[PDB]
């Protein structure tokens, strides 16, 4: 229960045999013997009960006895007993009379391993076990068996459609043949960046201010002087020499704020987003606006790519993000969910230490380049519009043409642009981005192309089939001996021809 | 539902008239479980049980069918918390099976 | 000094021994190395009784491990591998009710009144009764032990009771319950482990198969599913539909008990298909037990049939060789086979064939050294004569529908 | 002298006490008739040894000697047992927050094992030794010393031990709290294994009606099964497929959640049928509703159907009693009824008839002591014209595919 | 007896003479009986096991 258990056999050997080499000796054997024939013993023989781990095919055929499998199709003893071809196998055992040492070119040879029905390898012998008592088990359950076999086979880790794992059982239901969730996104300068079938807005006044007087700087402070936005002379990612550029002078706490309509909506998460360029400084501070003082914070390491610091003054912050581009720019994108609709402006700030906040010191004067705000409703930024003073809504695509897939675009895709899909169409799934479609210029209407995996349907009444292999590469003898129905080792109902075959 | 009276020590046997029969349980301690010798009007009906915590101690049907009862602990076993905190409840026929209904869709 | 391990042969794991050379070994350079380890001194006595000790040990725990494997397993260890599966051992008791008891108004019957039947019948009162003044009332009562032989209706006779009680009597109004006892199963028990391996599945040949055994007073079942469903025929027995799964259910047990497990091993979308005329004996011809859905909606129709009965005979040549003399134990070691309590080998069930080979490994393994000569079995329907010895022929087929049994007497040996 | 401590019902352990006289009897049979066996006498020593020994093992076989019966095991037995069917222990884990924000001054050294807290216990230690740089501000990764879901919310973190410098400690929102694990017991183990029992011990029927019920804001199931290779109105739906089952749901519950549960409880290869037209109400048009597998990417479709509507329509003529009562309290009474919220009655599930009788019941069970005249029942769609006088019944019949709802305007009461 | 659970259909015994070509199928018989001075020996080889 509780009050130990001694049981060490050590324990006789008093005081007085301290320096004996004899009494004591024979119990440190004797202990020694008890050990190896009742600990390790025991030990190794839950060892051989794990069924997990049943390396010795001991166990394996206690396990097959118990659940009364066949052991013919088994291929146990150890390997490297036949001949075939290769100097990787054994050779032609003949009659060494005057026995050589090196046994004649080889000490034995068998037959042993006869294909087309038997499996030599250990670990799927297991698998195999397993799959009967999965078997015994089983009351016709097809989610149950597809979590079952991920979870004996893969051990319950995802996967790719890339490689095909094992498919479902005897159920007549066609997955799909509609095409539904269709996530597209586009291979641009911004990266893949997603489309949006519904009108979407970004709400800033100007995204590219060229002058100072396009938006405000705000100083509660007032120590210095207001960051003061001017046209930079570098590339853009565009590609164009229209960034701007932000200062922040010695002492100096301002702020600058871009209009926006406001309020931008209650209850409503929103996302900030914007293209920064390593200058002066490292790193950006962001702020999200509330109802005083429920503002979000973050600050973004242009470099290092990392959200260092995410701070929520209330309810506001949900999540923070950050996505490369070439010529070393960086996109930041935060996500924040507020009851109120108190959203005056995002606050954007050139910090000058990796925590500074909106209004944190200013040792020196040091600046940022910037271009390409959006502050929008949602949760997930999307394709730069360029905005002149206006709250610019746009929508990305039509689809015209369902069953066949083909999309209209608003505009035509620029040469050189790219397209990519994800969701389910054709009767299969595709959980990762598809081409479909380059830029040319003068074209709008684009088909998608096709996802993955088999058609689906499977059309048939009482009786389905399985699918697996490209992915695990399983031996030829697994298939063979699953194909067997008299073995019984698949999960099956009375009156479903089940046929296994397939890679 | 008849609790056993039971005291604090690591090995003992109580013998009782319970449910129109003779036990006898041989309680004792056992590495680090208690197991339990479980006679019947003389005649042993099973040796080393190891006692748990809701759990029958008579399991197989040879031997509490039938209405003859069954023992339960409301606890896992511990001598050292006998008497009090941990009790040993007799079933009778049809109160085992009641219990056994509840206790077949846990 | 080891354990070895047949890996894919016997599962069993067996002692070495020979453990005395590795105890005085471990005597020796731990006591010296010139210690006189010879017997009829008292190291050499320590030594053997240290010896017997670790062989005893190495015995034990060789036990211990083996009983986890079934075939090597005995009760309350091979129990706990039936448990595992949720296979029982089984239990029964069998009452009587509705019994008519004629005697003067207003008595009060004392519990535990004695009942006689005339073969001592000794069935017991188990509740008070109260006679209602019309003079004749009902009764209920049990049988006193394990047993009970089947009680003729006659007027029962009144040992212990009052000072009125007149008599009872019994009617075939009165209801019946059979016992089955006798561990029940005690051996054959490994062998129903094999059939009943997959009770805790359902809607399979298998757990249909598991299920219907479990029921009680089933001694076998046969489940046939014709999966590749064209009509035609598959393992035997012709099937009118094309899918539908065919159970032949042995023993005597409760239509409705039986019907219930049935449809609780339902598999879905298979009907019964039990025609093909003489194929099984329909249990109600057309339009089987209705039965009640658990998941409350219409009484549905679930069909299984009863195998063909037939008798069964054995003549045995033996020698009564080794000078071990047997007059009469042939018979029984001939009926025990076919009622299956060997191990391994099940007995007459409705896939079973006749088979001499098998009726003379059954005789030898009861009882060696005879020299068995000739074993011809044969077999006829339910009725019919004996099928005189020009008919006595080493097997029958037997197809799966059906089911073969050995009476005492159709075992004639003949010595020579 | 060992005896049999293996026997066959179970392993028959002995006191120690027994155990040791037994190796002294070895030990003064073997060395000598009067040989002195104290404890600090080599004989004796050897004698201690011998009873440890002897012992140890007993103990060791008792412990493991039913270990495959589930309902006994325990550790890594049960483990083993359960990882049969899937249910694995987990692994014992501990929050891992990582960039919790620190607030010191000027180049404070953090060094491990701190030992923050949170405002409600939770003690974590720091496990990454770290300077604060020039701005007096750093980011630590803590560790909780204790197992499971420990919280972790965000707001400032309260400091046992602390060094010279440390300002403070705070969650800041962009930390990456990680939860931990606080393992599953032995006694979890067997709940899970009996409920997955539970789960597989079910046909097609029963897991349906149970899989389905027990999704919220149903209100009642009714599944019927085909079950005869034939196209035919058996009961209430003409099952469009031969080999097929039905469902009827009511209630307002969630669509996904009823068809993730059916697509849980699914039997397989049968397949769903809507039903022919006027068979229920088949929604989700004529395709089925596609589910996610959760355990592998693959959809299914499955089908169900909802009950077509019926507004109910109940005249009653009561005569008032002694005590006053109000026609607004025989409309509740007669909507609570319907809507089953009254014990021992279902009420107007799917496929439940109309019973003028029984509204009376239950308006007679509700407010006893009023005289009941006439009570009629009549039904007719839902958006329908009320029925004229006359077409109120004795009762109505519904099939099995339709559910009637009553409201209070739907009752008409006259005091005569 | 030592393989209990497999079912046998049709079992024959053979006696030749030894260093002698094995009878052709056909001559084999349900039994033979032997003179009081010889003995029979089957070796692994001399058993035909055909699995219906």
């Amino acid at each position: 229960t509780l009050p130990a258990y001694n049981s060490d056999i050590q324990q006789a050997l008093k005081w007085l045999h301290n320096q004996a080499p004899g009494i004591t000796g024979l119990i440190q054997r004797k202990a020694q013997w008890y050990d190896r024939f009742s600990r390790q013993f025991w030990a190794n023989w839950e060892r051989d009960v794990f069924h997990l781990k049943t390396a010795n095919p001991f166990g394996l055929m206690v396990w097959c006895i118990i659940l009364g499998t066949p052991s013919k199709g088994f291929g146990l003893y150890p390997k490297n007993s036949s001949w075939a071809f290769g100097r990787l196998r054994q050779n032609f055992i003949y009659s060494g009379t005057q026995v050589p040492p090196p046994a004649d070119a080889s000490p034995g040879g068998n037959f042993y391993g006869g294909g087309n029905a038997e499996i030599l390898n250990l670990d799927e012998i297991r698998k195999v076990l397993q799959l009967r008592y999965v078997a015994l088990i089983s009351n016709g359950s097809i989610a149950y068996i597809n979590r079952m076999l991920r979870y004996i086979f893969n051990d319950d880790e995802p996967w790719d459609e890339a490689t095909g794992l094992y498919f479902y059982l005897m159920d007549s239901t066609g997955e799909n043949g509609p095409v539904e969730n269709l996530a597209i996104y586009r291979k641009d300068w911004e990266g893949m960046v997603l489309l949006s079938s519904s009108p979407r807005t970004n709400h800033v006044l100007t995204s590219t201010p060229a002058s100072d007087a396009d938006w405000p700087g705000v100083d509660p402070a007032a120590s210095g002087i207001p960051v003061t936005v001017e046209t930079a002379s570098a590339t853009a990612p565009d590609g164009s020499a229209t960034v701007c550029k932000l200062t922040k002078p010695a002492g100096s706490t301002a702020y600058v704020s871009a209009p926006i309509d406001g309020p931008l909506g209650s209850g409503s998460t929103v996302t900030f987003s914007f293209f920064a360029k390593a200058g002066s400084t490292r790193f950006i501070a962001i702020q999200s606006a509330a109802d005083f003082p429920s503002r979000a914070d973050a600050v973004f390491d242009l470099d290092s790519g990392n959200v260092i610091s995410d701070q929520m003054l209330d309810s506001s912050v949900v999540s923070a993000r950050m996505i490369r581009l070439e010529n070393g720019w960086w996109r930041c994108v935060l996500t924040t969910k507020t009851v109120s609709s108190s959203f005056r402006a995002a606050y954007v700030a050139p910090a000058e230490t990796n925590f500074s906040w909106i209004d944190s010191n200013s040792s020196a004067a040091i600046d940022v380049l910037i271009w390409g705000a959006q502050i929008e409703l949602g949760d997930t930024p999307t394709g730069y519009l360029e905005t002149t003073g206006a709250p610019v809504t746009m929508t990305d695509y039509v689809l015209q043409n369902a069953q066949t897939g083909t999309v209209k675009f608003t505009q035509p895709l620029p040469t050189g642009v790219e397209a990519y899909w994800t969701g389910d169409w054709k009767g299969g799934t595709a959980a990762e981005p598809a081409r479909f479609a380059v830029g040319n210029g003068t074209q709008d209407t684009f088909t998608l192309s096709d996802p993955a995996y088999i058609g689906l349907p499977t059309s048939g009444a009482f009786k389905l089939e399985y699918r697996v292999g490209p992915a695990l590469n399983l031996s030829p003898q697994l298939i063979n001996l699953m194909n067997d129905r008299a073995v019984g080792i698949m999960p099956t109902c009375a009156g479903c021809d089940v046929k296994v075959i397939q890679e | 539902m008849k609790k056993i009276p039971l005291t604090a020590v690591p090995n003992q046997a109580i013998s009782f008239n319970a449910g129109s029969s003779y036990w006898k349980i041989r309680l004792y301690q056992n590495m680090d479980m208690m197991n339990a010798d479980i006679s019947r009007d003389g005649v042993i009906v099973c040796h080393g049980v190891r006692c748990f915590g809701g759990i029958p101690l008579l399991q197989y049907s040879r031997q509490y069918r039938p209405d003859y009862g069954n023992f339960v602990f409301d606890r896992d076993a511990d001598w050292t918390l006998f008497g009090d905190g941990i009790n040993l409840f007799y079933l009778d026929g049809a109160e085992f099976a009641e219990y056994q209904a509840l206790a077949t869709r846990k | 000094a080891n354990y070895n391990y047949i890996v894919d042969t016997g599962v069993i794991v067996a002692d070495t021994a020979d453990v005395l050379s590795d105890v005085e070994a471990e005597f020796r350079a731990a006591l010296g190395a010139n210690i006189n380890l010879a017997a009829s001194t008292p190291q050499g006595s320590l030594v053997a009784a240290e010896a017997i000790a670790r062989s005893s040990v190495m015995r034990n725990e060789a036990r211990i491990a083996n009983t986890i494997n079934p075939n090597v397993s005995f009760g309350t260890f091979l129990d706990a591998i039936c448990a595992l599966m949720g296979i029982e051992r089984g239990s029964d008791l069998s009452t009587f009710g509705y019994g008519v008891q004629v005697t003067g108004r207003s008595q009060t019957r004392i519990s535990t009144g004695s009942r006689v039947q005339t073969p001592a019948g000794a069935i017991f009162t188990v509740l008070s009764d109260v006679t209602i003044p019309a003079g004749g009332v009902a009764t209920i009562d049990i049988k006193s032990q394990e047993y009970g032989n089947i009680p003729l209706p006659v007027g029962n006779l009144i040992i212990i009771d009052g000072t009125i009680g007149w008599s009872g009597a019994k009617v075939i109004a009165s209801t019946r319950v059979d016992p089955g006892s006798r561990q029940m199963s005690d051996a054959e028990l490994k062998n129903a482990r094999v059939n009943r391996l997959a009770i805790q599945g359902r809607n399979s040949t298998m757990a249909i198969k598991a299920y219907v055994s479990a029921v009680p007073n089933v001694t076998s079942v046969n489940v046939i599913e014709n999966n590749t469903g064209a009509v035609q025929v598959v393992n035997g027995v012709s099937f009118t539909l094309p899918y539908a799964v065919w159970v032949c259910v042995a023993g005597n047990p409760d239509k409705q008990a039986v019907a219930d497990a049935l449809w609780a091993a339902h598999n879905g979308g298979t009907p019964w298909d039990y025609g093909a005329t003489n194929n099984g004996v329909p249990v109600d011809g057309p339009n089987g037990v209705p039965v009640r859905d658990p998941a409350s909606g219409r009484k549905y129709v679930v069909k299984w049939t009863t195998p063909i009965m037939y008798d069964g005979y054995v003549n045995v040549t033996v020698q009564q060789g080794s000078s071990s003399v047997a007059p009469e134990a042939i018979q029984n070691a001939v009926v025990n086979y076919a009622q299956g309590k060997v191990e391994g080998e099940e007995g007459l069930v409705v896939g079973a064939s006749l088979s001499a080979f098998e009726v003379a490994g059954a005789i030898a393994r009861e009882i060696p050294g005879i020299y068995i000569k000739l074993c011809q079995v044969a077999c006829v329907a339910a009725g019919s004569p004996a099928p005189a010895p020009g008919d006595f022929t080493s097997e029958y087929v037997m197809s799966a529908f059906g089911q073969a049994t050995i009476s005492v007497g159709n075992v004639r040996v003949t010595f020579v």
